[PDB]
RNA sequence: GAUGGUAGGAUAGUGGCCUACCAUGGUUUCAACGGGUAACGGGGAAUAAGGGUUCGAUUCCGGAGAGGGAGCCUGAGAAACG
RNA sequence: AUACAGUGAAACUGCGAAGGCUCAUUAAAUCAGUUAUCGUUUAUUUGAUAGUUCCAUGGUAUAACUGUGGUAA
């Protein structure tokens, strides 16, 4: 990154003759670490005293949350199909916040068969993924700042809310 | 290089003493060197005021706090062991720090304006003041700008003065800094020039802010003693 | 489409490199009789 | 060339100015760590084996173990550009360091037949081999700290309970 | 009321109150509008000062351009040249503000490059 | 003596592996060869030294001098890179993951320009000096280094292109698209000449061609896919091909020839985990180079038998083959240690 | 990026601060935007002096620089006079 | 004072220097006050603030130091 200041750009009035200043330390834009899938490597960068910041690049073990009961359990990552904060970001298959990524939902199968007995009330277009294995789930946590991959599962309303999109 | 509040004579020096960090801010306090050395004159220079600070005569707020630039702000009761000196210092009517002499039963406490009440962590009610005494557990009816009375042996609130229409208020801030009389008017606006207004000898009127004013008692009965002329 | 495809002329790259005369070691007739089909 | 030789367990080390470089040419193009024989560096020390351990060349520049390139190169060490000779030994070493790990056929009145002792015995208890009143006071102050703080906290929480009952 | 991706929703339908003498309309307490930066449900909290004036343009959505003429006692040429001010402001689900419409706003948490004020009143 | 992996009656060696007495018999070739936990892309310059390796987090440039066996510098560039080339020595051009293009010099960062859409590949033309940059969509752009203009961008098919390359001895512009068509343009005419279609016999899903290459005879063309299937092509009966399924087959990214050293008609293929090498006119594997981690891409140093990968680990692996050729003049005791 | 909206990146965090997508906005005769110096002078920036009436106390002219641009590192604080 | 015991060159340590010249001309954007940050960082100052235990004390590896040396340095 470069900057965080209004001095390089124009305001709501249209001004000119900028030529302002050598940029300070507190306009610090670090490089955009597009977090991907790999082996888990988090860079421990420093800022503002001992404010360590976890910059995750190759995180896997996503803690994704069963919605209707709120069961955040551990799984892997496959790939993001739709994220128009950059439509090339899904072409390159990175992993950022608020992305809709696919999960092999085998521990969710284990929890359902463990606290319900039988195997398969829950919606049908996610029951198809209960059968097959890959369910859609959206990342909540920030791997570029907190270094973690947490998320929430897609269950019904939010599922169709994304499936009608793409 | 000085402020106005210290009552500092100009024929003193070149470098003015910056107070160190502490309870109060820089702009609303006087350190111990400008207190003892050149106001009530228990010293002649910085060397001997550091000497009596190493001897530890000062007992501000019941603790010793041996430091030259310790920022004694509003009504911190300076206590000196020899000749049982008990000093409550308040504001006069023209902006300076009038240091009134009090007695032991009055210096056994102080009062403090409450700034905010918090549900901070683990269900604990919470109160802060201008010296930052985070004391446990007041009643739920502590609004902003009320007045707690600190214990000064332990830290507990002993008495409480509610801020409402018809209370004796002290103004420390802005162009009303250091006035007493608290009743011509009440006017709470919604973000500025909001206050209770203060009389004069002819009962004139005045405007200030909420945070720049704080209560000291009742209409005729403050349990603080005040100096006179 | 503001910063998208500015068809301007830029200062440091206007003579960043220099061309070559013969270039391809083949001939253009070798191109034509190379991919006639 | 000069050959520094070290017999480590006896604690002996000495340099030997060996001219006549076809004796020296056994070491040539052998990098650090690879062993050697006494047979092609000398005749009077046969059955000898030396692990090489670097050496400063002429112009004094050291070699660090195992890079490449027996000329001088400019690396980044403890980070600034320092000049360092390559680990491989060639014709232009001033001194070359050697560790003798087996005595062969001749005694040496510098290395074998003369030796130095060590420095001094150990100081730590476990190094000599191979408090409890503080354990009283630590535990007592810890249980007293618990019986002060964890009781006083509930002792003003009950005052909160009195304020809540009266409110 | 969902023309964009990424789970358009309140962020924890949801409802709160800034207090301090400003009402919350019943659709803004319980309605289908998201209230992302409208301070009644919102994510922002109120502070600062509150300014009042009529408008000039409400052309783009979530842009309320207030005008604010005010008296100032000019001593230079001893006559009052009349004031004018401008401030962009995000929408609220309480009034489609047209030309005229003296309204007031409270200071909070810079939303775009130049907006710190969001509508809290219409009268 | 460095250990060798098992293969088909042939030996390879790695230097700077994940595993590479050992501390005191270290075999380190290039000092400070390690990045910040991954690697983007490595390539060796046309002259006999100065290899360049792009960065991973706070991405750098990392020029290594081969005649000093260490690092020269690391210009921390502004964004994360995907593709670049080297233009002789000191000049080089890069493009990042955003649609911006950097021009590094001896002083570094001579300019930063942009392309209107997100780009994926860049090549330079030695003849009349226009870099062709392939991006997403209908758009294959030019930035001519003569007069710094822009040129009349090449109209593609729908989705775009994964790789562009021009032929060396005659200039035939390749562009590996998504819909199996290879879209050969002419660097003379600025028009299409052919729209060759790629076929198979398995047809799992509609693969996209990701790697294009030529060599210095100017008659054949090496083609890739998004499935792990190498392809050869000639003008001689250009509709079929010879194909090479690979035993894992995710996405082949680097297919490069051996057209300048001995042991001829041989080619290196490289997908995400493995990089193999086989012979022309039969399609039988000469060797393979299985590392302990995935591969971001590779490169092969000219004149000799050594390979440099960019991977997803902390160091980069170098792979020496003492049967393909010797070790070069700056590594001229690798044949003495192993 | 002009003006705003949605999301992400980076942040110490607010923020078109940067990028994807979308809308064609926004300031102005109630002075936009632009023109220069006794802008080595001015603005209280401050002390005022018991008769000097724009001399007469000071903070700051603007930002930079440690041979020249570039990149990196340290720290509660830095794009370090070391 | 036969495991330490005072002077103390040279080495680790705690800190020191804790704020100094020249050059091209910015019109409330340089500056001064003020509102706010439940929109944020914070060493030091000050007030507060910790409850998971199956069949008498834990490991080599480096200095300083000796010893062999290289180099004009």
């Amino acid at each position: 990154g470069i900057s965080r200041d209004s001095r390089h750009k124009r305001s709501a009035t249209g001004a000119k003759r900028a030529q302002f200043r050598k940029k300070r330390k507190f306009e610090l834009g670090r490089q955009p670490a597009n977090t991907k899938i790999g082996a888990k490597r988090i860079h421990s960068v420093r800022t503002r005293g001992g404010n360590k910041k976890y910059r995750a690049l190759r995180i896997e073990t996503g803690n994704f949350s069963w919605a209707s009961e709120g069961i955040s359990k551990k799984t892997r990552i496959a790939g993001v199909v739709y994220h128009p904060s950059n439509n090339e970001l899904v072409r390159t298959n990175t992993l950022t916040k608020a992305a809709i990524v696919q999960i092999d939902a085998t521990p969710f199968r284990q929890w359902f068969e463990a606290h319900y007995g039988q195997t398969l009330k829950i919606e049908s277009s996610v029951e198809s993924q209960f059968s097959a294995g890959r369910l859609y789930a959206c990342i909540s946590s920030r791997p570029g700042q907190s270094g973690r991959c947490d998320g929430y599962i897609l269950e019904g309303e939010e599922l169709a809310f994304y499936l009608r999109r793409l | 290089a000085a402020p106005h509040h210290w009552l500092l004579d100009k024929l003193s020096g070149c470098y003015a003493p910056r107070p160190s960090a502490g309870p109060h801010k820089l702009r609303e306090s006087l350190p111990l060197i400008v207190f003892l050395r050149n106001r009530l004159k228990y010293a002649l220079n910085g060397r001997e005021v550091k000497a009596i600070l190493m001897q530890r005569h000062v007992k501000v707020d019941g603790k010793v706090r041996t430091d030259t630039t310790y920022p004694a702000g509003f009504m911190d009761v300076i206590t000196l062991d020899a000749t049982n000196e008990n000093f409550r210092l308040v504001y006069d009517v023209k902006g300076r720090f009038a240091v009134h002499r009090i007695t032991d039963e009055e210096a056994s406490y102080k009062l403090g304006k409450v700034k905010k009440v918090q549900l901070g962590k683990k269900g604990v009610p919470y109160v802060v003041t201008h010296d930052g005494r985070t004391i446990r557990y007041p009643d739920p009816n502590i609004k902003v700008n009320d007045t707690v009375k600190i214990d000064l042996a332990s830290g507990k609130i002993t008495d409480f003065i509610k801020f409402d229409a018809g209370k004796l208020v002290y103004v420390t801030g802005g162009r009303n800094l250091g006035r007493i009389g608290t009743i011509v008017h009440k006017e709470r606006h919604d973000g500025g020039f909001d206050l209770v207004h203060i009389k004069d000898s002819l009962d004139n009127t005045f405007v200030t802010r909420l945070n720049n004013v704080f209560v000291i008692g009742e209409q005729g009965k403050p349990y603080i003693s005040l100096p006179k002329g | 489409k503001g910063r998208k495809l500015n068809y301007s002329v830029q200062d440091p790259i206007a003579n960043y490199e220099a061309p070559i005369t013969s270039g391809y070691k083949w001939s253009d007739d070798q191109i034509d009789e190379f991919f006639a089909g | 060339m000069k050959l520094n030789i070290s017999y480590p367990v006896n604690g002996s080390q000495k340099t030997f100015e060996i001219d006549d470089e076809h004796r020296i040419r056994v070491f040539f193009d052998k990098r650090i760590g690879q062993e050697v024989d006494g047979e092609a560096v000398g005749d009077e020390f046969k059955g000898y084996v030396f692990k090489i351990s670097g050496g400063n060349d002429k112009q004094g520049f050291p070699m660090k173990q195992g890079v490449l390139l027996p000329t001088r190169i400019k690396l980044l060490l403890t980070r600034k550009r320092k000049s360092v000779r390559g680990a491989i030994v060639g014709p232009d070493l001033a001194v070359l360091a050697l560790v003798i790990v087996k005595k062969g056929e001749q005694e040496l009145e510098g290395l074998t037949d003369t030796t130095v002792p060590k420095r001094l015995g150990p100081k730590r208890a476990n190094n000599i081999r191979k408090r409890l009143q503080r354990k009283r006071h630590q535990r007592a102050l810890k249980v007293r700290n618990a019986q002060a703080q964890r009781e006083a906290a509930a002792e003003y929480a009950q005052l909160l309970a009195k304020r809540l009952s009266e409110r | 009321q969902s023309e964009r991706a990424f789970q358009k929703q309140p962020h924890i339908r949801w409802y709160k109150n800034a207090g301090l003498g400003f009402k919350t309309p019943k659709t803004a307490i319980e309605g289908s509008y998201i209230d992302k930066k409208c301070p009644f449900t919102g994510l922002v909290s109120i502070r600062g000062k509150i300014l009042t004036g009529t408008v000039v343009s409400t052309k783009m959505h979530r842009t309320i351009v207030i005008r604010r003429a005010y008296l100032h006692y000019i001593p230079k040429y001893n006559r009052y040249e009349k004031r004018h001010k401008n401030v962009p402001v995000h929408v609220s689900p309480a009034f489609r503000v047209q030309v005229g419409d003296i309204v007031t706003v409270g200071q909070c948490r810079p939303i775009s490059k130049t907006v710190r004020f969001n509508v809290v009143k219409v009268s | 003596v460095l250990k060798s992996t098992s293969a088909n009656d042939v030996s390879v060696y790695q230097v700077s592996g994940t595993n590479v007495l050992e501390y005191q018999n270290r075999v380190e070739l290039i000092q400070d060869f390690e990045f910040s936990e991954a690697s983007n892309k490595i390539k060796v310059s046309r002259d006999g030294q100065y290899c360049m390796a792009t960065g991973t987090y706070k991405p750098q440039i990392h020029v290594y001098d081969f005649a000093n066996l260490s690092l020269k510098f690391d210009r921390h560039t502004d964004a994360e890179n995907v593709d670049f080339t080297i233009l002789s020595w000191t000049k080089s051009v890069h493009l990042q993951n955003d649609r911006s293009i950097q021009f590094q010099n001896k002083g570094g960062l001579h300019y930063t320009t942009r392309i209107p859409k997100f780009g994926r590949s860049l090549v330079y033309n030695k003849v009349n000096c226009d870099l062709y940059v392939g991006a997403s969509g209908n758009e294959l752009y030019r930035l001519n280094l003569e007069k710094g203009r822009f040129l009349n961008p090449f109209k593609l098919d729908t989705e775009g292109v994964n790789h562009v390359s021009i032929n060396e001895v005659n200039g035939l512009l390749a562009a590996g698209t998504e819909t199996n068509v290879v879209e050969f343009w002419d660097p003379r005419s600025r028009s299409r000449v052919s729209k060759l279609y790629l076929e198979n016999n398995i047809d799992n899903r509609p693969f996209q061609v990701t790697t294009t290459s030529f060599r210095n005879d100017g008659l054949t063309f090496a083609c890739g896919t998004s499935n792990g299937y190498s392809y050869i092509y000639d003008l001689r009966t250009s509709e079929p091909s010879i194909i090479k399924d690979q035993g894992y087959g995710f996405d082949i990214k680097k297919i490069i020839w051996l057209d300048n050293v001995g042991t001829e008609n041989k080619i290196v293929t490289c997908d995400k985990r493995i990089a193999k090498i086989w012979d022309r006119l039969d399609g039988k594997a000469y060797a393979s180079m299985e590392p302990s981690v995935d591969i971001n891409d590779i490169e092969h140093v000219p004149g000799t038998g050594m390979f440099f990968t960019a991977n997803e680990s902390i160091p980069m692996h170098t792979y020496y083959i003492p049967s393909l050729g010797p070790s070069p003049r700056w590594c001229s005791f690798l044949d003495s240690i192993t």
